[PDB]
């Protein structure tokens, strides 16, 4: 279903990472932010629900997404969410942040370019489909 | 825990040849599955990934290809270097599991064993155990069957076989088998036989002796 | 060019403990999943476990779970395989292998290595057993009366390996020497052969020369027709 | 054309909002960037570039976007750069302006103008959205 | 609720100056683009100028360039247009009109105006003219001979408005009073009239009242046949 | 600078009537039009926005389409209180402009005026002017012309008219012309003539007086 998204939250080098990921297409967004809080998260809400139709969250129960500030961002946005293939598309980028690492000296750029990767890389050879391609399309038929 | 069936087994080839081999997914495993080679004693050695990409280096007559939860790896036309065995693998759910194998062996002509049998050494005897041996020298394909029989009953389970790799110049294989016996029980019988077939054979070939001359 | 060598493989006792280093050179192993597969002899490839060492997860077959704990140590560029409580079924060749995450073109496309492992140790073997140290017996495998066949059977040694050769390697064409076969006892046993014309028995000698280091031991055996 | 990207940088409330508008599709992301710097228009371009594809970008010849910094991002992602549309801007500011009151700090009002004016309908019930035109130019570029 | 209240107009001489004020209330004018738009008498309307004090812009039509200046004051969230060197041609009632960017429906929509301007003032009207207040002289129109015609002439008065009236009040079935025409000299002129029957002239009589509040100015006047 | 043009100036109906009103952009203007009601003495209100989005309140019957740079405001039903100006406007550039309008006014069936013509008054003569009235009285429709001849001599230039708005009863209009001299010239004359032209009479009506 074309509008929803898992986000979770997790940690590298001691800094954090909000990660969403776009459930029927593997796409991605991350991105490190300065403090685990709800006011963090709705800001990047915000963003993320600019960008895509965003309909529903699934996310646990951690307090930087069950807050009022959360909540209120769910409400003007037209967002549900839901408290309880992801755990896998949260591994992947891992991995691609560790592989490119060192082709950035902070970590905040090492997770954009992971992104990037992550979103433009094909599986099943040159044929084959990329996560970045993946979305606009689902989308792009649902508007039809 | 998700089961990858390779087939066939093994697969015989002449320089030249297209060939193919297969691996089908107990259930979908989307396109996470990847292809090595291994030649006898060596490591492994990758081949494709992620179902159809071509490792960097590796000749351009490799391809993969996926049809749902079939996979095939094709080499377009094959080279000396490649008859090898190999093994496909699946890293769509831990823990990742391989296929059992697939050997590439060289086409030949037909090609009928010679069999011997040798009784036991008497100084073998002596130590309180006999074994007795079948030899099938030089032959060609690979499948043969050897029953041993003593007073023409068959035997089981007292016998292993080991095999030759495919012979460097004539391209045959060598087959020895060894019944094992106590000297009581070797002591309690006269005919030793070894029993023998293979397509070379129009029937059957039994080699024996007794075990008084 | 990277590279992984294995070491720490050798002969251990079922209960006992053994542990396996892989240490990479070229990369830096921190950056990415190392594994660890292994060969039964004669069977084919068991994925063991995995460690990514910068998000520090790890993994572990079934069958290995509880008995073995993967590491590593970033300083030394070197990931661990601690193996105990070994059981006979463990004898292997345990190899390390790297998983690279993706593979960028050089020109602006990228492609996902979805789990694949693209450089791989040469191996280490390790043996579990109780068997202790023996030499082999020598027996002949005697022809009588086109072509004639004749051997040597040498039995009951451990460990791996032996050698054979033909009147002290003057003899090589048509022999053949059997891979080794475990016996049930724990040690093993194999034939070394060579097929040679009926008319140079009696004219010709035949000795097969048998050496097995790890006992010191060489023997040197006559194989004539029998009287 | 569907990979092309007019970036630019303006300022409101004494803060900096940097702009880039899909020239096909009118489809806009900005935001507000602590400086005026070419690393801030570098991790914003990686940003940018992730989410859509991005093939040439216009500018103009700021030092934010001429620096080392920049053009290190454009030959990593792969972007052609072009020196030398203001309207999309300024519909961002009124649209701005409007919601302002509705969010305590500039920089989530600017989220709230992006997100309208993505979602926005000119010519009815029946329009399209920015948002709805990039991606249907985009999927039809790949088919 | 939203409002628009403009204010400051009135007569004054070309060459003079005025500034009006559109006061805001219900919405905070800060944050909205507003327009003055312009209708002189009997004419379609003419976008005059515009002001987004937010980011600061703003805009004038060419006819008014270097003449009018916009401005706003947010502590008492009201715009202004200072209007000078004004001429003849300015004449006209003057309404502040606001501009949203958008539209929210309510549940989850968002619709571009595209320009549009959602809510406007009454307006007030500016009259630039060299006329000076005077007050009417008043001219029977008188019948003679089923239906006749008879009237009130109001002439040569400034500014507007003027009222007529028919005996108090009391007559008011058959009045037409007609729109004020603006004269050459400059002063404003118009009739206003009423058919009755024949048969009432001679019995009743018919009197025009006409008050213009400008300069004190009441008239009452009979009007009666005549003998040629 | 852009040029809206919008038609037709003057358009009559009844209630019912599908009613449609166009306005044609000198060059493509996108889709950055609206359309406002004006009734007399009263500020334009909008109805329609970005070509055709109907302004929250504005009744259903309200639509507006676009063609390129054609544009329309149909009203599909016509009620009681749409009778009134209207206009469009294109805010794609600076300056934006708008149509010159269209008054929508009542139809009904044709009704001749009575006409009527005044002398100046004797108090008004003594002032050193001379107004001459001709009244036109409770006629439909609308276009009515009104000569005036002073002993045959057709005159120009000196003579306004006056309009009433379309009477609430009975929808009619009613007019007035009023032709301006000097005392003096008007001495020079005898015959004063109104001749009124309408499609009400089957030929024109004159109406004098000798001074």
């Amino acid at each position: 279903s074309p509008g929803i998204w898992q986000l979770d939250c997790t940690h590298l080098e001691g800094k954090v990472i909000l990660v969403a990921v776009h459930v029927a297409s593997g796409y991605i967004e991350a991105e490190v932010i300065p403090a685990e809080t709800g006011q963090e998260t709705a800001y990047f809400l915000l963003k993320l629900a600019g960008r895509w139709p965003v309909k529903t969250i699934h996310t646990d129960n951690g307090s930087n997404f069950t807050s009022t500030t959360v909540k209120a961002a769910c409400d003007w946005a037209g967002i549900k969410q839901e408290f309880g293939v992801v755990e896998s598309m949260n591994k992947e980028l891992k991995k691609i942040i560790g592989q490119v690492r060192d082709q950035a000296e902070h970590l905040k750029t090492a997770v954009q370019m992971a992104v990037f990767i992550h979103n433009k890389k094909r599986k099943g050879g040159i044929g084959g489909y990329s996560a970045g391609e993946r979305i606009v399309d689902i989308i792009a038929t649902d508007i039809q | 825990d998700i089961q990858m069936t390779q087939s066939p087994s093994s697969l015989s080839a002449s320089v030249g040849d297209r060939v193919t081999i297969t691996c089908r997914a107990s259930q979908s495993v989307s396109s996470a599955v990847a292809w090595y080679q291994q030649k006898p004693g060596k490591a492994p050695k990758l081949l494709i990934y992620s179902a159809s990409s071509l490792y960097s280096g590796v000749p351009s007559r490799f391809s993969g290809s996926r049809s749902g939860t079939d996979f095939t790896l094709t080499i377009s036309s094959l080279q000396p270097e490649d008859f090898a065995t190999y093994y496909c693998q699946q890293s769509s759910y831990s823990p990742l599991t391989f296929g059992q194998g697939t050997k590439v062996e060289i086409k030949r002509t037909v090609a009928a064993p010679s069999v011997f049998i040798f009784p036991p050494s008497d100084e073998q005897l002596k130590s309180g155990t006999a074994s007795v041996v079948c030899l099938l020298n030089n032959f060609y394909p690979r499948e043969a069957k050897v029953q041993w029989k003593v007073d023409n009953a068959l035997q089981s389970g007292n016998s292993q076989e080991s095999v030759t790799e495919q012979d460097s110049k004539d391209s045959t294989y060598s087959l020895s088998s060894t019944l094992t016996l106590s000297k009581a029980d070797y002591e309690k019988h006269k005919v030793y036989a070894c029993e023998v077939t293979h397509q070379g054979l129009s029937s059957p070939v039994t080699k024996s002796f007794n075990r008084g001359e | 060019e990277v590279q992984l060598v294995e070491s720490g493989g050798g002969l251990v006792q079922p209960g006992g403990s053994l542990r396996l280093s892989c240490a990479a050179s070229g990369f830096n192993l921190y950056s990415y999943s190392m594994h660890w597969v292994r060969q039964a002899p004669g069977k084919g490839l068991e994925w063991v476990a995995y460690i990514y060492p910068y998000s520090g997860s790890t993994s572990y077959a079934d069958s290995v779970k509880g008995r073995f704990t993967i590491s590593a140590d970033t300083s030394k560029n070197t990931a661990y395989l601690q193996m105990n409580s070994l059981r006979a079924e463990d004898t292997a060749v345990y190899y390390c292998a790297r998983e690279s995450s993706y593979f960028y073109d050089g020109s602006y496309s990228y492609y996902d290595y979805e789990g694949a492992m693209d450089y791989w140790g040469q191996g280490t073997l390790v043996t579990v057993s109780s068997a202790s140290t023996k030499g082999p017996s020598v027996f002949p495998l005697a022809p009588s009366s086109g072509t004639a066949a004749l051997g040597c059977l040498v039995k009951d040694y451990f460990p791996e390996p032996v050698t054979v050769s033909w009147n002290s390697g003057a003899l090589t064409s048509g022999v053949h020497t059997f891979p080794a076969v475990l016996q049930s006892s724990g040690l093993y046993s194999l034939s070394s052969v060579v097929t040679v014309p009926s008319s140079s028995l009696g004219t010709q000698t035949y000795i097969c020369n048998v050496n097995h280091k790890p006992s010191n031991t060489k023997v040197d055996k006559k194989v004539e027709p029998k009287s």
